[PDB]
């Protein structure tokens, strides 16, 4: 198996660290896991989606 | 500074266990992705198994079943279980302190700990 992001969940900037919550391709809701922004630089493009996304959405 | 030191190899006969330990200081592990890697005699080196910063866990085939990752934040040691041993289990096995969920690429690594079943 490898570490396939299925779909972003959720984010949050916090405690010094920025987070984003992902679904693992091939696994459930029960595996969700917290991953650090420099770790899913591979996928700059879907992340900069998301933070503009969440940033209207909480605007 | 950065360092890594494994323990817990040594021989084994086929179907035991073996529980190895990658002890960490000068960083959090949590703070990275962290991989065990193996190294058979005149084979090249391939990785077993990774647990993301966030606690997820994937392992390679061969193991998949046997072998079992686990880090203790508290203690900043990271352990893999290796039950159900087999001959071609065989190998150096080293940790490895990466930052790239999709790339096993590390900066520091130990110099492992050997494994011999037989």
């Amino acid at each position: 198996d490898v570490f396939e992001v299925e779909k972003i969940l959720d984010m949050k900037t916090e405690g010094g660290k920025v987070l984003y919550k992902v679904r693992w391709k091939g696994y459930t809701s029960d595996d969700d896991t917290w991953e650090p922004e420099i770790h899913l630089e591979d996928c700059k493009e879907v992340l900069l989606e998301f933070r503009k996304k969440i940033a209207e959405n909480k605007a | 500074q950065v360092q890594l030191q494994e323990n817990g190899g040594g021989l084994v006969k086929p179907g035991g266990s073996l529980r190895l330990s990658c002890a960490a200081s000068g960083f959090t592990l949590s703070d990275y992705v962290m991989t065990w890697v193996r190294q058979a005699p005149g084979k090249g080196p391939e990785w077993v198994s990774r647990i993301s910063a966030g606690g997820s866990t994937r392992y390679v085939d061969s193991v998949k079943g046997r072998f079992t990752i686990s880090r203790d934040n508290a203690k900043n040691t990271m352990y893999l279980q290796m039950n159900s041993l087999k001959p071609e289990d065989t190998a150096v096995y080293y940790c490895a302190r990466g930052s790239t969920l999709f790339s096993t690429n590390w900066d520091y690594r130990g110099q492992g700990t050997q494994v011999m079943v037989s």
